[PDB]
RNA sequence: CACAAACGCGUCUCAGAGAUAAUUAAUGAUUUAAUCUUAACCUAAUUAACUCAUAAUAAAUCCAGCCCUAGAACAGGGCACA
């Protein structure tokens, strides 16, 4: 009934797909990883 | 633990009735342990090549329960195939036409859409009220908890729990209620 | 009142004559728990 | 708590406001130095629609509710016991404060429909007839999100819109 | 190439059967497979899918004892997370080096 | 546990011909369509009616006479 | 699963790394001579 | 492709969005309500 | 009636209601200014 | 009050003219009734559920040209062969014992008929 | 209309209950006034749909030949009156 106009991932117009929590942790695990390495860079 | 080969077969591959009360139940929480007793994927001994699978026998199908508003929102649609004759009807419509049908279009969907669907809604059995026929209830083995506590109202609670709950605050007396 | 065997069956009397099977089976000692033959040298 | 009495005795008309005797609050409560009801007990947080005890408390015979000026409760906590009530009101609880109308009781109607989690009114809401894909779903909401303040044993957010 | 393609699918569909029949035979005993996986690694006991399903199978004393231990090892941790100590150390929450 | 259910019962048998009453308990037969025959195979056992259908000569010929077999 | 576990405790993310059933020689002889050992 | 600036939001890439979700605003939430404290 | 986006009172005597989840200005003296929002 | 009646099965003879004291001219179909018996009682519970099912035949055919079953449960009713056999639903209280003739007197002149039958196939 | 039929230009028949969207009301709290209630409890006044009362079909194994207002073939109805 309702339709994603030309490709769903190019356009103007876009699919208008969330953001999730289970990608929230991963990236705040990442920030902790890479907070981590810049402390132990420091000196 | 010493059986004969046929007799040890029949005993691990032997069909099991189930009974399940739908009394004051949510629908997908009934359907999900009604899907997983007609996989029998509480068997370990469970393929998807082998013909494992139990009977479920659902009483109290009128008695159901909607979470929220979806006995008015929610729609259940189909199609006639003829010009003009798509049905879209209300669940509590729907409901108050074929008792099963709720509970039969759950289980229904949520069976893997394989073609042993047909075969396993085939071991189903749905039962709007208290009144099953004496062949099946011969048949039954156990009976499955219901998924959802169900609570109680003001008067089923005993006087002895009415005084044991403390009073949080104190009206004024002039007040009229 | 004391349980020594049980048996499977399609009918009752399958199932009756099984659990005589398993019965006897416990007695004689030929059991699928039984202990296996001993292959070594004295 | 005061009732009024109405007495017809001819053609002289009586009105007299009599008092009952009316429970009291619990001694101890756990919380002493809180100010608000709910708040000195402990219970902010804690209750739910289920809790028909506390509901009881808060609320007239007839179904209807007390101002917040009379219950003393802070303005949030008021706002979660209207809901609850509500809830608990379409829920099918509290079957003893409906109003009595004795002609009204014998002619029935299609028996009623078993549900819970009411946010909404059964009459006012329209079914969704058009629904939609995962990119734009019409979710319905089930509870309300007045009470998402609650305690979490699981861990997990309550889902509201389902 | 289906072949080759289904031979490299096989080890995942066989781990999926393991799993979803370990998945029944604990929530036979009412304990999650998630659960019941960490903690029977929780007691070092290194058992891998493959023979859990086995021993789920053919084994029901067996991995009702295994069901059993990590029913009591959740319990374990549960009561050692609640505790807020590091005082009380359980008999099965102990830690054993190699030797 | 519950006793054994004793299910033991002759209505058959005639005081006039006994040889007669035995050839009673033997003269049960019935013959019936395909379609009843499915229907009826299908309440019995619970299954759809696309089971008992019969299958080609191709497919019966392909099935395997000797299936291996272990224990 | 459940490598966070082991890393707090001090073992490998996988079981398969430098354990002890890792490092010992899975099969030896029945008389009690050491077999030959594994290439990796 | 469209421009720097346009009038159409200009709906972001996905790793942005994930950036924007992490890096949202979050307020202190006192341990006891400050109202119905004493 | 006259469906609108917003909603505000023409004058002093209309009042707001809600009905069948839907705002309403109702107004009695002057029955012109009855608005409902959409 | 609710009740119903049973049914005839006749025969569509012609057509006539007929003619009203008003000066109206209408047009009457002959349906002449030749053999009709009610033939078996099929119950409330057994049939529908909501009025019982009562069987009449209709005009009386050969024994030689009809089936061994139908021969043999007309033998046990008592009556020659049937053409046409049809399921009239009738209410508990208007039922007839199977075997009893029926009468074109059964309508009164003055009533209204529903009329059903296999219209004028004209094929493909 | 030169076939016993078909045909219209000719003739006959054509229906009850529930349900609603918008909109009016009755009782009554939050907000002891009021106020149709995405407050309950029972209420009514109410379009078109849409379902269901109700109607049709709804008796298994004689079928060679002949007829048929039944039919492409296969099917279907008659062949004791006379
Ligand atoms: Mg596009
Ligand atoms: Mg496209
Ligand atoms: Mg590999
Ligand atoms: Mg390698
Ligand atoms: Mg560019
Ligand atoms: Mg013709
Ligand atoms: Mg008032
Ligand atoms: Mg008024
Ligand atoms: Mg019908
Ligand atoms: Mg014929
Ligand atoms: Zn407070
Ligand atoms: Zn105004």
């Amino acid at each position: 009934r309702n339709r994603i106009p030309g490709r769903q991932w190019i356009g103007k117009h876009r699919r208008p797909r969330p953001v999730s929590a289970q990608a929230k942790q991963n990236m705040i695990r990442r920030l902790e990883t890479e907070a981590e390495n810049q402390y132990w860079l420091s000196r | 633990s010493s059986f004969s080969k046929a007799p040890q077969q029949w005993a691990t591959f032997a069909r099991v009735w189930y009974l399940l009360d739908g009394k004051m139940q949510p629908p997908g929480k009934l359907a999900a342990m009604a899907s997983v007793k007609l996989q029998g994927l509480h068997k370990p001994v469970y393929h998807q090549l082998s013909d494992c699978g139990d009977h479920v026998v659902i009483m109290n199908t009128r008695h159901i329960a909607f979470s929220g508003n979806k006995w008015e929102q929610k729609v259940y649609s189909s199609h006639t195939g003829y010009p003009g004759g798509f049905r879209q009807v209300t669940a509590a419509q729907l409901h108050q036409k074929d008792p099963v049908a709720i509970v039969k279009l759950a289980i229904y969907g949520m069976l893997p859409k394989n073609l042993h669907r047909r075969t396993m809604m085939q071991r189903l059995h749905l039962f709007p009220d208290e009144d099953i026929p004496e062949d099946i209830l011969k048949n039954l083995v156990e009976e499955l908890p219901q998924p959802r506590k169900v609570p109680r109202r003001l008067d089923e609670y005993t006087q002895e729990e009415i005084e044991a709950f403390p009073r949080v605050w104190s009206p004024p007396e002039d007040y009229r209620l | 009142r004391k349980l020594i065997a049980e048996g499977p069956g399609e009918t009752v009397l399958v199932a009756e004559e099984e659990a005589a099977r398993v019965a006897l089976r416990k007695l004689f000692g030929f059991t699928e728990n039984r202990r296996p033959w001993d292959y070594s040298k004295p | 708590f005061r009732e009024v009495v109405e007495i017809l005795d001819g053609k002289t008309t009586i009105i007299e406001g009599r008092i009952t005797e009316t429970p009291q609050e619990s001694p101890n409560p756990p919380n002493p130095t809180g100010q608000c009801p709910i708040c000195r007990w402990n219970l902010k947080h804690k209750y739910n629609y289920e809790d028909v005890l506390l509901l009881s408390q808060f609320i007239r015979p007839h179904g209807g509710m007390l101002p917040r000026r009379i219950t003393g409760l802070c303005q949030e906590e008021h706002l979660k016991i209207e809901e609850c009530v509500k809830m608990a009101h379409r829920a099918g609880l509290l079957p003893n404060h409906r109003p009595k109308l004795p002609e009204g009781f014998v002619p029935k109607s299609k028996p009623r429909l078993n549900r819970y989690l009411t946010r909404w009114s059964p009459r006012s809401v329209k079914p969704i007839y058009n629904k939609g894909h995962r990119w734009n779903k019409v979710r319905m909401p089930v509870g309300s999100p007045l009470l998402k303040d609650n305690v979490s044993y699981s861990g997990r957010p309550l889902l509201l819109y389902h | 190439v289906k072949c080759t393609r289904a031979r490299r699918l096989k080890k995942r569909s066989l781990r999926t059967l393991w799993i979803n029949r370990i998945t029944a035979a604990s929530q036979e005993h009412g304990l999650k497979y998630p659960a019941f996986i960490i903690n029977l690694i929780k007691c070092q006991v290194e058992l891998n899918r493959k023979v859990l399903a086995d021993l789920a199978i053919y084994e029901p004393k067996t991995f009702k004892s295994l069901a059993a231990l990590a029913k009591r090892r959740r319990e374990e941790g549960f009561a050692a997370a609640l505790g807020d100590g590091k005082e009380p150390d359980g008999i099965f929450s102990r830690v054993v080096q190699h030797r | 546990t519950k006793p054994i259910p004793r299910p033991d019962p002759v209505h058959n048998i005639e005081e006039t011909h006994d040889l007669v009453l035995k050839t009673r308990l033997e003269e049960k037969g019935e013959h019936l369509e395909q379609g009843p025959m499915i229907e009826q195979l299908s309440k019995m056992f619970f299954t759809t009616k696309h089971r008992w259908y019969p299958r080609g000569q191709y497919h019966r010929r392909r099935r395997k006479p000797n299936p291996p077999k272990d224990r | 699963a459940g490598s966070q576990w082991r890393l707090q405790q001090g073992f490998a993310a996988n079981p398969s790394g430098y354990g002890p059933l890792t490092e010992l020689p899975d099969w030896s002889y029945a008389d009690g001579r050491p077999a030959p050992p594994m290439k990796g | 492709g469209s421009k720097a600036v346009t009038r159409h939001r200009r709906v972001m890439h996905f790793e942005r969005q994930k950036l924007m979700a992490v890096t949202e605003y979050i307020p202190p939430k006192p341990t006891i309500n400050p109202r119905c404290l004493p | 009636f006259k469906t609108k986006g917003v909603l505000k009172k023409r004058c002093r005597d209309c009042y707001l209601v809600k009905r069948r989840g839907r705002w309403f200005i109702y107004c009695k003296t002057n029955p012109k200014h009855k608005q409902r929002q959409m | 009050p609710g009740s119903s009646r049973v049914g005839l099965i006749a025969l569509k003879l012609g057509m006539m003219p007929l003619w009203t004291k008003d000066g109206q001219k209408h047009v009457v179909t002959l349906l002449q009734v030749q053999d009709c018996h009610v033939l078996k009682y099929t119950p409330k519970e057994n049939h529908n559920g909501r009025m019982a099912a009562l069987t009449v035949g209709g005009k009386t055919v050969s024994h030689f040209h009809k089936s061994a079953s139908i021969l043999e449960f007309y033998q046990e009713l008592g009556l020659p062969p049937k053409q046409k056999v049809k399921i009239f639903n009738v209410t508990e209280n208007a039922v007839i014992k199977p075997g009893t003739p029926l009468y074109a007197a059964h309508f009164r002149p003055g009533q209204y008929v529903d009329v059903t039958a296999k219209t004028i196939g004209k094929g493909f």
